[PDB]
């Protein structure tokens, strides 16, 4: 058994981790006090779980989490919520007032202010791990401190824990849920400095999610109650094989090893089904060829893009329910005579098969309804480039105008690390071209 | 957490500020006493960005009262909710200021603002977490104009990490009381342009038109005038005040709002406006609100280009119909929006609304048409300047006339400034 | 289409099908948040400066 | 309103689209970078794809399909062609073709060139590539070796096509052409024929003994008007339309172009486009696409139609812009964007 510590940064990342940590108590029967009924081992053990839990000598299971934002409207309804008595005080950390939607704010200003006493509180829970993994950070691209304080700590993170993998669950920004306009300079920024950081980072476009809940849970207006709930899933999805029994992706060195063939080309297209509304009376249950056939369609993906326009390099597919071998393959013959699905040369054309037998769990009074089976399909493809295409233009838009840059040089930040960051973007789009088209 | 101090300099910015504080003490439910007798929890969970608890469940106004004649804050103490204010905090002369900014920011001013200091120093250190300030005042006198500047330039030398936004009444010819308003008008923009984060520009002229031609006031008096910019600033304060969608401070609200740091002069607007039980649709709150009629600025929007709009929609509606109703009016005015600043245009909804209103809307504009109001005052300065005319009051002050020669090209250079953004592809 | 590595548990199984075959130091952080910080009180005291002329 | 942005200037076809649009009071023209469009009438070269679909609550159509490129690439085509099943190696109206660079198919071809010349069939053959534009870089010779040393010449990549060494021929003249069909393929992929297509005509008689004389093999309208002394003897401009090309066929072969050309025309022309569907098809995507194809077709003295090449980006013969742009408006652009006896013909799928 081998520890894995996440660490949620900023608005994006505590709220998405108090919605994973609910979800991983529901999956593993750990009640809101701590308490977990079906551990029969009293205060220790190295099961499956114990990688995302520790133990108290008082059967308390507790998060193997630190949760730190800069100012604390948000984490203090962690330490007043339903799942308040899991998490000691010192895994929650808050600052005063936060970055202002600014990277240099948040990286160098109040970074340098609060990165050891972040640093300490993660240096307390991996002196609890026998043997630790590494780290699953959670954060948004648009924050100050999402962009900003998170970029610092990978930075720091690679220092102190060398061999350690870390693994990125990332919040691409979308207009029609956010109030700021200089997120694209915060995205750029905060990618330019974790490119060499990550191992492998899951972007999750809020547009995606957004336009999700609106067809398929009918959602007019979702908030991100809703919007976290379902990211929830998918993050559950993704690390449900380092906290149950298996065989596919039982560490976060796999994830590299079978995701990423090349190390800056580490943003895999997340892609899920069935998402079913909870208030749908009458519903058909989806079987395994209907599941895995909308696996390929960009409707279910976490981020808008056309995979038949791409390469791929790696497919996961991560089923949980009834699922069995053989009705898979049988999928997957009939989606190959009808899509198109084209690898690289030097890669095998092939699919990495999970299936985890119990089936999706759902939050109670939730928006999504139960179903026998679903499906969780991690692809390395270059369409996603589509998504550091879009954002590069924002930011070439506004940085042409040299808009809002001052608030940036006013923290201290020099002119030249935008195109810094901007050029080493234009070198991963060129990356992703000499990988993903012919001549 | 996110307290903000708030100061009101000058006849203007005190009549302006205590309506003010009288419309937020009603959407809060604090009485003229200070007590609270509400109806909705949600009325008391960001009642601390405005208001200090003094024990007795009594809620007090962070506000400081400031002026170089003792008339207006006499008529303060004795207004409405007069009692409500910490005695504490009314800071006052008696010399006056004449109208004169060299008065209020030179001489007379400069006796008085270390008084004034030590008490925005008090409020400043029983705040959790200070946010930044807030200064009503107008342009056209001596105290708002010049001891308010004078305050500000004092405030950011103590708090040089501080916000600091204003609501600055514009003089105008039409709306005048003395011929000098250009003068201490030209002499605050420069003061304004260097020390401000937000300047939301409120002309005497836009809100008189607003009275006669909208409202149907035939005789406006200032009392009608500060009726709207209460409201205006009521509503433009919503986000900070009630729990909604936006979990931001001042400085995360300017940073996506000024992309240049002298153009941070907003143009703010206000709907309903109407002369009136009948309920306004979300296409009718929408569309007046960014009609020029409905704005504070007596600038034309068409003439020039938005860099970043806010709007913010109180009441019960339906988020969905506010979302496609931006669109339609984005569509309807496409070429007035910059295009090198993707997604400028943002909302918010809060689910409370004004005082008799069911639904309502706020408009917070970044026009570089707003230039055509600093053109009105260079002109009106220029015409008298050109002359030296009434400039012995000021150099009667010690004043020489190569501040007004800065003065006057600092506010040229501002519009030219505008107008290079407003030609920009 | 082959079927490899089939690995069967009371929890599930996995396999995997195939088609076709085919950092800065320490000091240097601390360096860069030193120089913006001191980039910030420069810029500070240039306000002040200008603020006592 | 509805708005949208012109992004290829260079579009006589979508400069009338754009003036019948702005004639309806209900489009307006933006600038061509402002993303807040309905409607783009794209580049040619590198239409940024990746950033259609977007913009929060804009419905956003673009003239082009992306992925339509290998079918209007004369190289891709033959790949396409070989490589599908549904179009096979076996393909019964397709030239036998194969790519040459300077993979590669030089073997294979000499393969079946070698067969050719031991029964003493028709051994000529024909070279060109897309880089080489409007009557510049083509070959045709009955010996290999003269269109390989041209080839690698070259430094683009070139197709070598068999060419058809019996054309059908139009009387008077003894003279060849080629048949051009304007096909409009909409968001929901429904496949239009434009009712009316054009003969580019041949003015010189058709002389088999000299490839040399391209002006006699090449039914190019640039070749014709330049180099060609009886250009628009018999027809004007050398493009001859369907009601006259019909009339001769019943004149002079009992038949009609119904029957004799057009069903295999539509049959090839849903063929590719079917083939091709499931890699570009916008059903599902977060924007939509329409494209306008020029299918160039040759017909040989048993009237049976040849496909010849797919051009994406056609230009359109000049009595027929204004009837086939306002068919663009009708079925392509309205359908989306609905305004305050049809001219195409669908070919069902
Ligand atoms: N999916 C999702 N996105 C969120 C959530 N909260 C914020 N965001 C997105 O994150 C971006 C804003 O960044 P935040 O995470 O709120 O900012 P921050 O990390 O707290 O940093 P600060 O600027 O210091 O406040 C916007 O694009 C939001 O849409 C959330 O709970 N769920
Ligand atoms: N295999 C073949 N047999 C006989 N003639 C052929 C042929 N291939 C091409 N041609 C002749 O060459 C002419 C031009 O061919 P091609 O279409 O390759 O050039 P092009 O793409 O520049 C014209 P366009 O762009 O208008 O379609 C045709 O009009 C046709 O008559
Ligand atoms: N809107 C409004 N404008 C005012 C009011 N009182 C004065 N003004 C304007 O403010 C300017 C005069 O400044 P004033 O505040 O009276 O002088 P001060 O006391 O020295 O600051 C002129 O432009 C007046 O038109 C008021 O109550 N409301
Ligand atoms: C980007 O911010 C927004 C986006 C959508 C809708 C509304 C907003 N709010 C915006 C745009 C602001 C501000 O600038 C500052 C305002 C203010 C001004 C003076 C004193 C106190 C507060 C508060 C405020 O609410
Ligand atoms: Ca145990
Ligand atoms: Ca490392
Ligand atoms: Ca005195
Ligand atoms: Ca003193
Ligand atoms: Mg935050
Ligand atoms: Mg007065
Ligand atoms: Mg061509």
């Amino acid at each position: 058994m081998r520890e894995c510590i996440s660490i949620h940064v900023g608005q994006a990342g505590v709220q998405i981790g108090n919605a994973c940590w609910e979800l991983y108590c529901l999956e593993h029967g750990i009640q809101p006090d701590g308490q977990m009924p079906s551990d029969k081992t009293i205060g220790g053990g190295d099961d499956s779980f114990n990688t995302f839990f520790s133990e108290t000598g008082a059967g308390k299971h507790v998060p193997r989490a630190v949760f730190v934002d800069l100012e604390p409207t948000v984490i203090d309804e962690v330490r007043t919520g339903t799942y308040r008595q899991l998490f000691h005080p010192e895994q929650l950390i808050t600052g005063k007032e936060d970055a202002a939607n600014n990277y240099a704010r948040g990286h160098y200003t109040i970074g340098k202010e609060i990165i050891d006493l972040v640093l300490d509180r993660i240096r307390k829970l991996a002196d609890q791990c026998t043997g630790l993994q590494g780290f699953l950070v959670f954060h948004s691209f648009g924050g100050g401190t999402g962009s900003g304080f998170t970029s610092l700590l990978m930075e720091r993170l690679s220092v102190d824990y060398g061999k350690k993998s870390k693994l990125e669950f990332s919040i691409y920004p979308a207009p029609q849920v956010s109030t700021a306009v200089v997120e694209p300079y915060n995205s750029i920024l905060t990618t330019h400095t974790t490119l060499e950081h990550s191992d492998c980072a899951f972007m999750v476009d809020n547009e995606a999610i957004y336009d999700i809940c609106r067809r398929n849970l009918d959602i007019e207006r979702p908030t991100y109650t809703n919007l976290n709930r379902l990211i929830s899933q998918i993050v559950s999805s993704i690390t449900a094989s380092l906290r149950f029994d298996g065989a596919l992706n039982v560490d976060l060195t796999e994830f590299q090893t079978n995701l990423v063939p090349y190390p800056r080309i580490h943003f895999p297209l997340a892609t899920y089904a069935p998402v079913i509304s909870a208030e749908k009376a009458y519903h058909e249950q989806l079987s395994v060829a209907e599941i895995t056939n909308a696996c390929f369609e960009p409707a279910n993906q976490m981020v808008k893009c056309d995979p038949r326009h791409g390469k791929y390099m790696a497919c996961c597919l991560l089923y949980r329910g009834d699922v069995v071998p053989k009705d898979v393959n049988a999928a997957i013959a009939t989606i190959k005579t009808k899509r198109s699905i084209q690898f690289v040369d030097w890669c095998p054309t092939g699919f990495k098969v999970g299936i985890n037998y119990q089936p999706p769990t759902v939050v109670p009074g939730g928006d999504l309804a139960k179903v026998q089976r679903a499906v969780c399909m991690l692809s390395n493809t270059t369409a996603i480039a589509e998504a550091w295409a879009r954002l590069d233009h924002k930011f070439d838009l506004m940085y042409a105008k040299r808009a809002f840059v001052h608030w940036y040089v006013g923290e201290g930040m020099e002119e030249g690390e935008f195109s810094e960051a901007r050029e080493d973007m234009a070198a991963l789009e060129k990356d992703y071209e000499e990988v993903g088209v012919d001549s | 957490m996110r307290e903000i101090v708030h100061i009101q300099a000058g006849q203007c910015g005190n009549q302006i500020g205590a309506k003010f504080w009288e419309v937020i003490s009603d959407e809060h439910g604090i009485d003229p006493t200070g007590s609270y007798h509400g109806d909705s929890d949600l009325q008391l969970e960001r009642i601390n960005v405005y208001y200090n608890e003094a024990t007795g469940n009594k809620y007090v106004p962070r506000a400081i009262l400031v002026d170089l004649e003792p008339g207006t804050m006499d008529s303060v103490r004795s207004g409405p909710f007069g009692q409500i204010f910490r005695p504490d905090n009314f800071v006052f002369g008696q010399s006056g200021a004449g109208n004169n900014w060299a008065k209020g920011h030179y001489t007379e001013g400069a006796e008085l603002v270390d008084s004034v200091l030590d008490v925005v120093r008090k409020e400043s250190e029983s705040c959790d977490c200070l946010q930044g300030f807030q200064l009503t005042h107008s342009l056209g006198g001596g105290t708002g104009s010049g001891m308010g500047t004078l305050l500000i330039s004092k405030i950011r030398e103590e708090y040089p990490d501080r916000i600091m936004n204003t609501f600055s009444v514009m003089p105008s010819p039409k709306v005048s009381d003395t011929v000098v308003e250009p003068y201490n008008a030209t002499l605050s923009v420069h003061q304004l342009v260097e020390n401000t984060d937000e300047t939301y520009c409120i002309d005497n002229e836009a809100l008189y038109d607003i009275c006669f031609r909208t409202l149907k006031l035939t005789t406006p008096t200032y009392g009608d005038l500060n009726h709207l910019v209460s409201a205006t600033m009521s509503g433009v304060t919503t986000c900070l005040r009630f729990p909604g969608q936006l979990n931001a401070d001042l400085r995360k609200l300017a940073v996506n709002m000024v992309p240049f740091p002298r153009l941070h002069f907003f143009m703010p607007g206000f709907a309903p406006l109407t002369s009136q039980y009948r309920a306004l649709t979300v296409p009718e709150l929408t569309q007046q609100m960014f009609d020029s009629k409905n704005m504070m600025a007596a600038c034309d929007p068409r003439h020039g280009r938005y860099l970043t709009v806010a709007a913010i929609f109180r009441g019960r509606m339906s988020m969905k119909e506010v979302d496609e109703q931006m669109l339609n009016v984005q569509n309807k005015n496409s070429s007035y929006f910059v295009e090198w600043i993707p997604n400028n245009v943002k909302t918010a909804v809060c689910d409370i609304p004004p005082r008799g209103l069911k639904m309502s809307a706020t408009f917070i504009g970044n026009s570089t048409a707003i230039q055509e109001l600093f053109k009105r005052i260079s002109e009106q300065f220029t015409a008298m300047f050109r002359r030296k005319a009434f400039l012995h009051w000021y150099t009667g002050e010690g004043m020489d006339e190569m501040e007004f020669t800065e003065a006057e090209s600092n506010m040229n250079d501002l519009v030219s400034e505008y107008q290079q953004y407003q030609d920009a592809t | 289409m082959e079927v490899i590595e089939l690995n069967k548990c009371t929890s599930g199984q996995s396999f995997e099908v195939i088609l076709k075959p085919p950092d800065p130091s320490l000091e240097e952080i601390q360096k860069k948040l030193e120089a913006a910080e001191e980039r910030r009180k420069y810029q500070e005291a240039e306000l002040l400066k200008h603020l006592a002329e | 309103m509805y708005t949208f942005v012109v992004r290829d200037e260079n579009s006589s076809v979508y400069a009338e689209v754009s003036r019948l649009l702005l004639a309806t009071g209900q489009w307006k023209r933006l600038r061509k970078d402002n993303p807040r469009f309905n409607l783009m009438l794209g580049e040619r070269n590198r239409l940024p794809f990746g950033r259609l679909g977007h913009e929060p609550g804009l419905v956003q159509l673009v003239n082009y399909y992306r992925g339509a490129d290998k079918l209007c690439r004369k190289a891709s085509l033959v790949k396409l062609i070989k490589t599908s099943p549904e179009l096979s190696e076996s393909c019964t109206w397709f030239p036998e073709s194969y790519v040459i660079y300077p993979t590669d198919e030089r073997e294979v071809f000499l393969a079946a060139y070698n067969r050719r010349r031991e029964g003493r069939e028709g051994n000529v053959w024909i070279a060109k590539s897309s880089a080489g534009a409007k009557g510049e870089g083509i070959l045709i010779s009955s010996e290999a070796s003269e269109l390989l040393d041209f080839i690698d010449e070259q430094g683009q990549v070139h197709v070598i096509q068999k060419y058809l060494e019996k054309p059908l021929l139009l009387e008077p003249g003894h003279r060849k052409f080629d048949i051009r069909s304007w096909v409009l393929v909409d968001h929901l992929y429904n496949i239009y024929l434009y009712r009316e297509g054009v003969l580019r005509t041949s003015s010189e008689p058709y002389n088999s003994a000299n490839f040399q004389d391209k002006t006699c093999h090449l039914t190019n309208h640039c070749i014709q008007k330049e180099y060609s002394k009886n250009y628009g003897r018999y027809e004007e401009g050398n493009e001859m339309f369907f009601e006259e090309f019909n009339q001769y066929l019943m004149d002079a072969l009992n038949t009609t172009l119904e029957n004799s050309i057009l069903l295999q025309i539509k049959h090839i022309i849903r063929s590719c486009l079917m083939c091709i569907e499931p890699a570009i098809s916008t059903k599902h995507l977060h924007y939509q696409s329409f494209q306008l194809f020029g299918f160039d077709f040759m017909v040989d003295e048993e009237l049976k139609v040849w496909l010849i090449e797919v051009n994406g980006a056609p230009a359109c013969a000049q009595k027929l812009y204004a009837e086939l742009c306002q068919g663009i408006v009708d079925v392509a652009i309205s359908s989306v964007f609905p305004l305050a006896t049809s001219i195409f013909i669908k070919l069902h799928h």
